[PDB]
């Protein structure tokens, strides 16, 4: 789970 | 010694030292490197402490999601922060940007820190109950 | 040395 909604924080850089 | 979350939680708190002594030396178009740097180091350690969840009390398992959901939120804030110091290069607001940026990641890493001590601890009153 | 680090920051 918790890495999923940071690989989409990740994504906006 | 053998323990992975306590290493990532290290690597991560050396990126954020980096970050610190390397805006000095870097142009606004380059803090987007660096934090993806701590970004990375970061998906590290909370995907070792993804691994160790299914082997302890779900009464840890809740508070223990609760800091990770709080690294990502933290994340996001400095990220935020990079983007606003690199919107306000060459303005007025330039440094104190920059000093958020810092404190966003400041924040960051001891929020890493405190992830650290609730596995430890929920790992201990893991042992016991076995 | 985590706790080195970690006073290094302040």
């Amino acid at each position: 789970s918790a890495t999923r909604e940071l690989d989409e924080l990740m994504a906006s850089l | 010694t053998d323990d992975l979350v306590y290493l990532n939680v290290m690597e991560l708190v050396r990126a954020v030292l980096e970050l610190k002594n390397e805006l000095s030396q870097l142009p606004p178009e380059g803090y987007v490197v660096v934090v993806k740097n701590v970004g990375l180091t970061l998906r590290k350690l909370i995907g070792s402490v993804d691994d160790l969840l299914p082997s302890l009390p779900s009464s840890s398992r809740t508070e223990i999601e609760g800091t990770q959901k709080l690294l990502n939120k933290d994340l996001a804030e400095l990220i935020n922060k990079m983007r606003l110091a690199q919107q306000n290069a060459v303005t007025s607001l330039s440094e104190e940007c920059k000093r958020q940026m810092l404190t966003a990641s400041h924040t960051l890493a001891v929020d890493a820190k405190n992830l650290l001590d609730a596995v430890d601890q929920a790992k201990v009153l893991a042992n016991l109950a076995h």
